[PDB]
């Protein structure tokens, strides 16, 4: 797996709640992505990924390679493991907590020149997942604009994740969340289009 | 920072320096008169409709009272202000239909009824140079009753109980005082402010004004067509920089802005947990008992108190500020208006 | 409002006018399931506090008011709401942990507190909203030669995250000399067993705990308790119910567009300015019925009797909260003086240009500009 | 002081007024000093003759 | 050790800003105006600066009060005398006499006496165990610190908004005085004043 370093381009914003605002600014202070943020591209033709407060995902590759996610403190036994396996015919999120089963979830929404801009997120024994599909020109590196990504599924695990691997040829860009303050500009309609990263330059945090 | 050009005038005891010609020039002096007028219901604003919530502030006394008095107080200032400076003259003067004065050329400041308004041509640049916002004046409860998606602050304002009253005077009103002052300063010099107008043609008025400051008469009686080229210019470069420029009148600006500022941070106040564990009374009174839900609006109710008695406060340093002010646009209109000055840069 | 038996001439503005509301709805969603708190409450064992069991509970029609005939304890010791009005409003999902313990970490189980149970067993987060029940349990888990299924954890690296828990059973590293599995000097297990009697004092016998946590309405609502639901109205000044939600005021349809995922519509000033309805899939506004000002315009109490009333800022086909005479002015409109084509100083002030005074030539109050 | 800093952030906007308030206060005093001491347009000197 | 007051007044999150103008730009400014008041009269406050004499614009100012200028014509010396008299009268009577300047030791004090009981407000309790925060934060839970602090923040939260309507009352004052002072510097260095007492 080569390993290249690559910049994120204001990218990955999202709803941080299930309300409606419209013509508002309105500013949040949740687990985002900072801007112009060092994400880190993965070639693979292979370590645990480490795991530190949700983590940013993004792919290309349209033929479903990336099918999964394995997540927790050790790879197979002697702590509180996740599998979150998923395939291609039917789109099952299929959770076990083997390792003396104690949770078990299936539903059907997780999958539907495509970036699947996926965020994980982990507060409070609370598990969110942020989806957003966006189509691409160009397909280098990250495109500049905004695509806000919408929630999806929502799981009371409960336990710790400190390490996380990819289940798999495929390309993939992963980026890191911090605590971080946005200002979000929502539309008319309803549709957030702007933000700004209210401790980036001092220009933003004049805005802010 | 520069202090300016360095001069050093070439000073001796036996030499003068003598003016041999002159300059005519036209400059504007902006004013605030009178702000935006308003009034704050207690019980819409802290409780909205919340019988638990009015019993519990029936406890705290006369603090809506007195600000309510305060706001009464503050309101009807406002229009004595507005009538201080405008209404000066007695009777309401009109131009004759003849319109020469001596070459000067007054017609693009005195009104024409063409327009349903009777405002002159800088009158209706300054009406549209300032963004002067609507501020819930023709009925805006039945604006926001409408199914529209874009919802205004001043919905918001409306329905927390915040009003916005109207003037007394009318701004073709205060056209009609502004079109008396006017066509008794030019048909009658300053005979009109100390009794009966009196007719005097408008060059041997200006040649009054010119042995006023101290020129003999001849000086003018010699150069009228020239003098009034110059005012003419003058007027039109007025026009000119009113048309372009757009910062001339901040203060006007200032005065909208501050009172806008004022009732959207009014507003933005209610969504202030205030130490309680929630912002909606009605969510409080839902989830909680009788006594620890009495305890979380006796909370909110002395925030939002809070929040009442700063706005109060801040809206009365600002219209004693603005009566000082009138005061002065008072005095400025009855010494330079109705009369000649001899006071040094007034 | 002025507190005396004079008056003299002048406006006052005197109160608010607000018109009422005439019925009330209450919208629920449609659930006939009973989630079973009687196999939660009713067991023949439960679970220990290092490896407590979690029940997560859905889709409910939750009666909590039965409650106190399945277990007898005192107090339903609740946090974040009230313990008498859980039967109204109505959350998301519920969860229900239980566990034994001593009596003396039984004050453990609250949010925001340093020990032993609440650091290395079962931490409560610092926003934590829900009820605690706990009750005595000497006549079930305490044997005469020591009842031991019953363990707990005191030796940990680090303090527990909220809402998580450690089942991992491995030698506590307590010095430098490696432990590899074998206890001794410096190295000690970390589950110690309860050693619970029938003949300890109070503070010693066992507690079993059940903690009910609650989750707030931002999802769609899953339980809700049993409220009878009422047909929708629209168009006129109603008491609405929805989910819990308690407000006043006039429905109407809603343009704006709402995503799938969003329930609510808020304000700038934190008001619930739209709501999807739980029983059709349908988006509906909120609006504050009809109010404004009322000033009463008087000459002197020694004069006449006779007064006007200014309603502010409402267009006035809509008065209902002599009276034949109605003038539609730009600060509200004039109920009791007539408008006649005259012009007059200015007596009592009203609003833009127009003022109103009481002439002789029968006596009335007239409004002119 | 972190708790403190909590929960100060629930008593709304009184901070930012007060700061307001202070920078209006502080922009009107040089504006003062402005009005009453820069009234010249240019800067004369004596000459040197006494 | 010795610790002023400035440096609690730092410590405490109280900082004075500078003025934009420095005392050598006041003098600046006040020395142009001394200049075109003696080398061009009241010309400079009317356009362009004209030179004149110096007795000839004494003898403007006499006719302009009403004395015919063959008075200061033929009392030059006698006038020039009283006027130095009077200078060093003047400066001999600031020179002497501290009293005179109390408005201005006033203006210092004001604001000297309002950040110093801002700062002595800190060391109350307001009806809470401690008045240092620190020591409640030790000493107690979490929920009954909070309503320590609660306690405490609103205590202060109440000392500063009255420093600052305090503040703002002494700055419309200030205002008018400064409004005064202009229309005085307008009126009798720029030109001759008709008013009686002005
Ligand atoms: C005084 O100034 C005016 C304008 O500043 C002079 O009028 C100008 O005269 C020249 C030549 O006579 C013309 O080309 C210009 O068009 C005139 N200007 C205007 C506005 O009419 C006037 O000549 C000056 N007087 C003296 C004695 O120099
Ligand atoms: C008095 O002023 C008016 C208004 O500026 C002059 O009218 C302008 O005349 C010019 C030249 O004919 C036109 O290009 C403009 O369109 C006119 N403006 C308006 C508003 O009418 C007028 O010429 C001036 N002189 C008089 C009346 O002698
Ligand atoms: C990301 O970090 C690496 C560290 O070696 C650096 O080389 C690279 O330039 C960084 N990317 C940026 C700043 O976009
Ligand atoms: C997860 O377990 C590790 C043990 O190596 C521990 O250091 C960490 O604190 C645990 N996670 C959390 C969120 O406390
Ligand atoms: C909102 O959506 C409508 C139709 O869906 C569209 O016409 C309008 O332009 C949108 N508003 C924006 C993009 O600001
Ligand atoms: C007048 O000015 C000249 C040149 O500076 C000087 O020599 C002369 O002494 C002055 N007159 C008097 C009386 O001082
Ligand atoms: C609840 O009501 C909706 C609308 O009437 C209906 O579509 C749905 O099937 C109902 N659910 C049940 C369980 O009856
Ligand atoms: C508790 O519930 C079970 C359910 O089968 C029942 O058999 C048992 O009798 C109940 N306990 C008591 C004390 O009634
Ligand atoms: C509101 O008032 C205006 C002015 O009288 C009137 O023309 C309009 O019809 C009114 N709106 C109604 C009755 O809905």
């Amino acid at each position: 797996r080569t390993q290249s370093y690559t910049n994120s381009f204001t990218r990955g914003v999202y709803y941080p709640d299930k309300v409606f605002r419209s013509s508002v600014l309105h500013s949040t202070q949740d687990l985002f992505l900072p801007f112009f943020s060092n994400v880190t591209w993965f070639h693979a033709i292979n370590p645990a990924l480490p795991f530190n407060d949700g983590v940013y995902f993004a792919s290309t590759e349209k033929s479903n390679i990336i099918r999964g996610w394995i997540f927790g403190t050790t790879l197979d036994s002697k702590t509180q493991s996740l599998l979150i396996v998923n395939n291609a015919t039917n789109v099952v999120i299929k959770v076990c907590e083997f390792q003396n089963c104690t949770f078990e979830y299936v539903s059907q929404p997780f999958l539907m020149k495509n970036l699947r801009e996926f965020v994980f997120k982990n507060i409070d024994g609370y598990f969110k997942i942020y989806s957003k599909h966006t189509p691409i020109n160009l397909e280098r590196d990250l495109p500049q604009g905004f695509s806000a990504l919408e929630p999806l599924v929502d799981l009371p695990i409960g336990i710790n994740i400190t390490r996380f691997q990819t289940l798999l040829a495929a390309a993939y860009y992963v980026g890191y969340l911090q605590p971080r303050t946005f200002l979000l500009k929502y539309n008319e309609n309803g549709t957030i289009t702007d933000a700004v990263d209210c401790a980036l330059d001092p220009l933003s945090e004049t805005k802010c | 920072m520069s202090l300016g050009a360095e001069n050093s005038v070439a000073y001796s005891n036996n030499s003068i320096a003598i003016p041999t010609n002159f300059t005519i020039s036209v400059t504007t002096e902006i004013l605030p008169v009178s702000m935006t007028k308003t009034s704050v219901d207690c019980t819409m604003y802290i409780c909205g409709d919340s019988t638990e919530c009015s019993n519990l502030l029936l406890q705290y006394g006369s603090f809506c009272t007195q600000l309510k008095r305060a706001l009464t107080g503050i309101a009807v200032e406002q229009d004595k202000n507005t009538q201080e400076v405008f209404a000066q003259v007695k009777q309401i003067y009109k131009t004759p239909p003849i319109k020469y004065f001596g070459g000067f050329n007054f017609s693009q400041i005195l009104p024409d009824p063409s327009k349903p308004s009777k405002r002159s041509f800088i009158e209706d640049l300054l009406f549209n140079k300032v963004t002067l916002a609507d501020a819930g004046f023709i009925k805006q409860y039945g604006d926001c009753l409408g199914d529209i998606a874009a919802r205004d602050l001043i919905c918001a304002q409306k329905f927390n109980g915040l009003t916005v009253l109207p003037p007394l005077l009318t701004d073709e009103m205060i056209a009609q005082y502004t079109s008396a002052l006017l066509a008794g300063t030019i048909t009658s010099g300053w005979t009109f402010g100390a009794g009966a107008a009196l007719q005097i043609p408008f060059a041997m008025q200006m040649a009054y004004r010119f042995n006023g400051i101290g020129v003999t008469q001849n000086v003018l009686y010699e150069n009228q067509k020239l003098i009034a080229n110059q005012f003419n210019s003058a007027i039109g470069k007025i026009q000119d920089s009113l048309s372009s420029t757009a910062s001339a009148l901040g203060k006007l600006q200032d005065v909208v802005n501050h009172n806008a500022q004022a009732l959207n941070t009014l507003v933005k106040q209610l969504s202030s947990k205030f130490g309680a564990i929630s912002s909606v009374l009605n969510d409080i009174l839902s989830r909680l008992d009788k006594v620890e839900a009495e305890v979380q609006i006796d909370r909110l109710i002395t925030g939002r108190l809070q929040s009442l008695q700063t706005y109060v406060t801040q809206q009365l340093i600002r219209a004693a500020e603005i009566r000082a002010s009138a005061n002065l646009a008072a005095t400025k209109m009855s010494e330079c208006v109705l009369g000649q000055s001899k006071r040094v840069d007034f | 409002t002025l507190k005396s038996f004079t008056v003299e001439k002048g406006i006052y503005q005197t109160s608010n006018f607000r018109v009422q509301p005439t019925e009330s709805i209450v919208r629920f969603p449609n659930i006939t399931n009973l989630c079973p708190f009687h196999e939660v409450f009713n067991a023949t064992t439960f679970a220990s506090v290092y490896a407590w069991n979690r029940k997560r509970i859905s889709n409910c029609v939750a009666d909590y008011s039965v409650i106190y005939n399945f277990a007898p304890f005192f107090a339903f010791k609740c946090y974040g709401v009230s313990p008498t009005k859980l039967n109204d409003l109505c959350f998301t999902n519920v969860y229900a942990d239980s566990f034994v313990i001593r009596g003396n970490e039984v004050s453990q189980i609250a949010p925001g507190q340093t020990g032993n149970i609440a650091d290395y067993n079962y931490k409560l987060p610092d926003d934590f909203t829900g009820c605690v029940i706990a009750w005595n349990s000497n006549k079930l888990d305490s044997k005469p030669s020591g009842n031991y299924n019953y363990l707990y954890r005191l030796f940990r690296k680090s303090k527990l995250k909220p809402f998580e828990r450690d089942i991992s059973t491995e030698i506590y590293q307590a010095g430098n000399r490696p432990c590899n599995g074998v206890a001794g000097p410096n190295c000690y297990s970390p589950l110690q067993s309860y050693g619970f009697r029938p003949t300890y004092g109070v503070g010693h016998q066992p507690y079993r705990v059940v903690v009910l946590s609650f989750e707030l309405l931002h999802a769609p609502a899953t339980v809700c308790g049993p409220k009878k639901s009422t047909n929708l109205v629209k168009n006129k000044c109603v008491n609405f119910n929805f989910n819990g939600l308690t407000g006043t005021g006039v429905l109407t349809e809603s343009n704006k567009k709402f995503l799938p995922f969003q329930q609510f519509g808020r304000d700038i000033a934190d008001t619930t300015d739209a709501v999807r309805d739980p029983q059709t899939l349908e988006i509906l506004d909120i609006t504050p019925c009809s109010f404004g000002g009322v000033s009463v315009i008087t000459p002197g109490t020694n004069t006449s009797n006779q007064v006007a009333v200014l309603y502010q800022g409402v267009n006035c086909t809509e008065v209902p909260v002599t009276g034949s005479n109605v003038f539609q002015t730009r600060a509200g409109c004039l109920i009791g003086a007539e408008y006649v084509n005259n012009s007059y100083e200015c007596d009592i002030p009203i609003g833009a240009g127009i003022c109103a005074s009481y002439q002789t030539q029968s006596q009335s109050i007239i409004a002119y500009t």
